[PDB]
């Protein structure tokens, strides 16, 4: 009936589990995840600019200057260049755009 | 584990200690209770915090990568521009989720470590005052009080203040 | 909408100070790095033995 | 090795114990004879297993992947699908190399860890009912027939039970 | 350490050892000194050794790589360029970084490892002729002259020579 004096460690009521190379589903006490898999469902600024949003016109559209899309000819500075799935209007009179994939490379610059 | 110690011959773990990872169960005249160790604990949460904080540290962000365009006559290097992102997709998916698997065995055997050198190092201030029964618990051959538990805890055991009174007892 | 962020994806921008992510390969400005597993924890304390 | 035992204070391997990787032989008055230890060497083989599956299972698989063709005014772009695929090849094959050779280290580390605490589970159990020799091997100081044996080597070992011949033969 | 021998049980190094890595020092009538283990040293020497030379001859040489030049309408190949260029220092950088990293502390605790399992050869050599201090020292119960030590560093210690002339002294 003597005195005593235990060695041993810390648990939990942590669900966190842990892969390992020997094994899988290890529960553990504390973790920390290094792999972020959320966003917020909206486009923002980048260096506190906003995006340039081209609406129902696309670059071409925007550039030429496009009747449907006087709505951008007010637009001034911008972050980045976004199209929508209904940028539709672009090169009304048919033909081709030369070096268009060049320049809106440059033109996001 | 790598040193036999977490779920080795110290079985479970204590809901009962809240203010460390590793630390003390005593029992005695004046009472019962858990304490953390605090020296063990402490160079522990330091060393995985820089092991977390040095794998985190070095990936200096993705600055702006963005997808190349290309028109109809553009295939071959669109095909080398989707062959150098998948490529580099394969690489570090790979290594994440490797460097994951292998760290956390090292993080889980780095603790195993902690607790059989705590273990052992009790053992070793101890000596024959004490009677080891195997699951990590030390029976006293002697009396033991708060002081002494402390004085056990803090790494100041006195073994030739008790080893008469325990020689006594023992026999 | 006029939020502010370090780093856009075409779902929605990422806030994060994590070095991977799985949302999107695409990325315009300052993010994680994208790769395909869905989940990377690291341990940090111990084997959780409540028993 | 790191935990000292295999090629270490054992200095070697039986050939004789055909059904596992760790266990015990042993000699007594109704005979002679090994047995594998079932727990420590399926636990090692599930473990290594894992190992070598997890290796394998993050390279997802390669679709669909080929060479590019280039015109005689096009050895630029040539040279970057050049370096591209030399760049890859240089960083795989120094992490499949390096990786099978760091892994290869864990694995006989792995092995010597589950040889020494075995060994230290049995001597946990006996205690001072036998004798180490130091080569792996106990010697007990009471008979200890073939269910005995079982018993030691199952881990429900009765150590009061034996503990006053022992202490008989010791003296 | 891992294995909580150096800035473990035995505090502090020697200034006074030139001569090896790991190794012993005595004291009897006859004299003092340090003598170097040369057998675990030099295992320990051949280790790192080969560590060391693996991890530098993975890196078959970079043969010419110069960088490709383009005009101004060929911004996004030059970007893919600049993509494959970046992509590749991040991969090699982190790479690099971590795995030093890792295997420096891989290293320091081969060296704790090797302590902890030459003290652990000495204790099992002198078994009860020698009461453990626990600062990696052990006290003889006999007189152990200058042939004797040598014996314990070459790993030849006679316990029943001694032996008698323990028992007589310790009791
Ligand atoms: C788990 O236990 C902790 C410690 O009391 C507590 O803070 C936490 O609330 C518990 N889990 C729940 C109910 O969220
Ligand atoms: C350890 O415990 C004893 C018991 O009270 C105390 O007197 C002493 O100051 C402590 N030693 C340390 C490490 O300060
Ligand atoms: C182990 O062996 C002993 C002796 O035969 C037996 O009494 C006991 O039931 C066994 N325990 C297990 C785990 O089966
Ligand atoms: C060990 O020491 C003894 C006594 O000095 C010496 O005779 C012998 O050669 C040594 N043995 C070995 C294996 O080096």
């Amino acid at each position: 009936p003597g005195d005593t004096i235990c060695i041993g460690y810390h648990a939990n009521n942590s669900t966190d589990t842990v892969d390992t190379v020997l094994e899988k589903n290890v529960t553990v006490t504390h973790s920390v995840n290094l792999l972020e898999d959320s966003h917020n469902g909206k486009l923002c600024k980048l260096k506190g600019i906003a995006p340039l949003q081209l609406g129902k016109c696309n670059i071409a559209g925007w550039l030429l200057g496009n009747p449907e899309c006087d709505l951008l000819l007010t637009a001034s500075s911008w972050s980045y260049i976004v199209e929508t799935s209904n940028s539709e209007n672009g090169t009304c009179y048919p033909g081709d755009f030369i070096d268009y994939e060049e320049l809106r490379e440059q033109l996001s610059s | 584990g790598l040193f036999g110690a977490i779920a080795g011959f110290i079985e479970g773990g204590w809901t009962g200690m809240i203010d460390g990872w590793y630390g003390y169960h005593h029992q005695n005249e004046q009472g019962s209770g858990y304490a953390a160790d605090q020296k063990s604990t402490q160079n522990a949460i330091d060393g995985i915090t820089n092991k977390v904080n040095s794998v985190i540290e070095k990936m200096n962000t993705q600055f702006t990568a963005v997808g190349k365009e290309f028109n109809n006559l553009e295939r071959r290097i669109e095909n080398l521009n989707k062959k150098v992102d998948d490529g580099f997709l394969d690489i570090w998916t790979y290594n994440a989720e490797l460097l994951v698997l292998l760290e956390n065995e090292r993080t889980l055997d780095f603790h195993d470590s902690n607790v059989r050198n705590l273990y052992e190092k009790v053992k070793s201030q101890l000596k024959n005052n004490a009677k080891e029964i195997g699951n990590g618990c030390f029976e006293f051959y002697h009396k033991c009080d708060d002081a002494c538990m402390e004085s056990v805890r803090n790494g100041t055991y006195d073994y030739p203040k008790y080893s008469e009174e325990s020689k006594l007892n023992r026999e | 909408h006029d939020c502010n962020t370090k780093c856009q994806t075409p779902h929605g921008a990422i806030n994060s100070s994590l070095p991977f992510q799985n949302i999107h390969p695409v990325t315009i400005g300052e993010c994680p790095k994208y790769v395909r597993s869905t989940k990377l924890r690291m341990a940090t304390g111990l084997r959780n033995i409540p028993s």
